[PDB]
């Protein structure tokens, strides 16, 4: 079967520059255009460049937000296409796809983050989310705890170290200022808590930090 | 720049007929924009349905079908399925590069109405010692996935410093938002009242708190 491969992707500052590639295997591909889709959370998606696989006829088209910075090249004997980035900006930000087209969309890559950021490796500052006393009277009491400030992605959050499972909502990393921020709550008993304790456990590989924060009552 | 719009969201139920749109800016959409349609479901899913109009790929199934509406493109789910709830996005070829719509969310009815669980948390005093305050309204369980997040401080509406995340799906299809409300510690010092109203399905949930407590 065809599969296509993606790779070169990571972290740069702006006006960096990267090159990926998308490795195709399968039949000949002489009839496809190998195309170069980009994927942000604030475009949806966005057509970037592509490029004709016939080796007697080389065509290339770009986006016009592209134009003069990126290049496409393709070299069969590797069975590679490649997208040359130059002059990044933040705008470029996304998970690069490759696909191969003819009339429609017939095969894609499973793609590559490529994140353009000037923040550095920071650790999250976790603070504690306790009920007040105006939500202190219900069956089940709903704790969380705020993740706030860190870059790159992920964290992972979990509570009481695995052993509360069930009632978990991590929500999605929202971003400002080159830095991150989610959320994560569960729901439990309130014959469980303050009885018991409970405790989110976040962990940031990229900074090697764990913090484990204890829910009491405010 | 040659910019292509479709209906953000559209809802259908199993068995109905919905048909998505893709409108240019250019002027109408024509056989020779080789219209397409990609559908994307989570986990950067993707797969294409429609080529040069109405050419379905292989494998695609008969329900879905390509064609133009007067000055559009659109995409016909003829006796939708569940497992057809995704994003699906145009793409117009115009002469020398192409383009990708805004997308469209369709959401095929796969299980009943739920109105969403708020909680509203209020700063912590180990950020407040930051000299950062930040609300916290959380939001789960509703369905279909779609909800609007109003700020009210003493009463009155809050126009900056809110930040609102876009819906993820639960294990039960049901789905989760979180919004955000970023003040100053001074700012929070100097109010008392803080609500977080989120309306779903044109029914409104309310959680308050106030430091006069």
């Amino acid at each position: 079967e065809v599969k296509l491969e993606e790779s070169g992707g990571g972290l740069v500052q702006p006006g960096g520059s990267m090159k990926l590639s998308c490795v195709a295997s399968g039949f000949s591909f002489t009839n496809y255009w190998m195309n170069w889709v980009r994927q942000s959370p604030e475009k949806g998606l966005e057509w970037v460049a592509e490029i004709s696989l016939k080796s007697s006829n080389y065509v290339t088209y770009y986006a016009e937000s592209v134009k003069g910075r990126f290049t496409i090249s393709s070299d069969k004997s590797k069975r590679s296409v490649y997208l040359q980035m130059n002059n990044l900006r933040a705008e470029d930000t996304g998970i690069y796809f490759c696909s191969l087209w003819q009339t429609w969309f017939a095969y894609w890559g499973q793609g590559t983050l490529v994140t353009v950021s000037s923040a550095k490796t920071t650790p999250p500052s976790v603070y504690p989310l306790a009920p007040g006393s105006a939500a202190q009277t219900n069956s089940m009491v709903t704790l969380g705890c705020l993740v706030k400030g860190y870059f790159p992605e992920p964290v992972t959050v979990t509570w009481n170290s695995g052993s509360l499972s069930s009632g978990v909502h991590t929500f999605p990393a929202v971003l400002q200022s080159d830095l991150y921020t989610l959320s994560s709550s569960v729901t439990v008993p309130s014959s469980t808590w303050p009885s018991e304790t409970v405790t989110c456990n976040v962990a940031h590989p990229a900074s090697s930090t764990k913090v484990d924060k204890k829910i009491v009552p405010r | 720049q040659a910019v292509v719009t479709q209906e953000s969201a559209l809802t259908t139920s199993p068995g109905e007929t919905v048909t998505l749109t893709c409108r240019s800016s250019t002027g109408a959409v024509t056989t020779s924009n080789y219209a397409n349609w990609v559908q994307e479901k989570p986990d950067h899913l993707f797969t294409g349905l429609i080529g040069g109009t109405n050419n379905r790929a292989p494998g695609v199934p008969a329900r879905f079908s390509g064609s133009l509406i007067g000055d559009k493109a659109a995409l016909t789910i003829t006796g939708a399925q569940t497992d057809d709830e995704a994003i699906y996005f145009c793409a117009l070829w115009y002469s020398n590069h192409l383009v990708f719509g805004g997308g469209t969310k369709l959401t095929v009815l796969g299980q009943p109405k739920s109105s969403p669980s708020v909680t509203l948390f209020p700063p912590s005093s180990e950020e407040l010692e930051t000299n950062k305050a930040t609300l916290v309204c959380t939001i789960t369980d509703f369905y279909p996935g779609v909800v609007t997040v109003d700020w009210k401080v003493d009463g009155t509406p809050v126009t900056q410093g809110m930040e609102t995340t876009q819906p993820s799906k639960q294990s039960n299809n049901k789905y989760m938002a979180s919004s955000y409300l970023t003040l100053t510690a001074r700012a929070w010092e100097r109010h008392s009242s803080y609500s977080c109203q989120v309306t779903h399905e044109g029914h409104t949930v309310e959680k308050s708190l106030s430091r006069a407590d």
